[PDB]
């Protein structure tokens, strides 16, 4: 109760849901990886 | 043809005195997480 | 159709390829959406 409304980069998971709300998101994401060329 | 207009994604329809929120969001994101939408999708993509 | 069962009580849970809207959020609430996709148009193929 030391704020309202938290604003960034905040991925929806299972742990952080039971302890705080959110909307309806806005930007889809998700986990991949990076591998150059040569 | 052409490119995606609109992207608006699915959702599961309920009532605004339904108890069943939590309980459906959370198995939403256990799905999403365990890989349970994944193998729904190989399983349902990419036929050919 | 779907909705208007919904609120005259013939049904309580939508599970459906159900898009979101605005209009359809004012009145009926939506749950996390299953994946993400966009509008496309179709043509029939042309052969050479
Ligand atoms: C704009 C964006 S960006 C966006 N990304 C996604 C991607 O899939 C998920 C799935 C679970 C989740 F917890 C969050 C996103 C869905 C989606 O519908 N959207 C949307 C429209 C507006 C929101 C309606 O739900
Ligand atoms: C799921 O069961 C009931 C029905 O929604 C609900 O009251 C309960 O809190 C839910 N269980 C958990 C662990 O949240």
């Amino acid at each position: 109760q030391r704020a309202v409304m938290a604003v960034g980069s905040l991925t929806i998971n299972e742990e952080r849901s039971e302890v705080v709300d959110f909307s309806v998101p806005f930007v889809e994401t998700g986990i991949s990886v990076m591998v150059s060329r040569s | 043809t052409g490119e995606l207009f609109f992207r608006s994604g699915f959702g599961i329809g309920m009532r605004k005195d339904s108890p069943w929120k939590q309980n459906v969001s959370l198995s939403i994101l256990k799905s999403h997480e365990n890989g349970f939408m994944e193998d729904l999708d190989k399983t349902w993509v990419r036929y050919q | 159709g779907m909705m208007g069962e919904l609120l005259s009580g013939q049904a309580d849970m939508i599970v459906a390829p159900l898009t979101i809207n605005n209009e359809r959020a004012q009145y009926i609430e939506f749950s996390k959406p299953f994946k993400y996709q966009g509008l496309t148009i179709l043509v029939k193929k042309e052969i050479p």
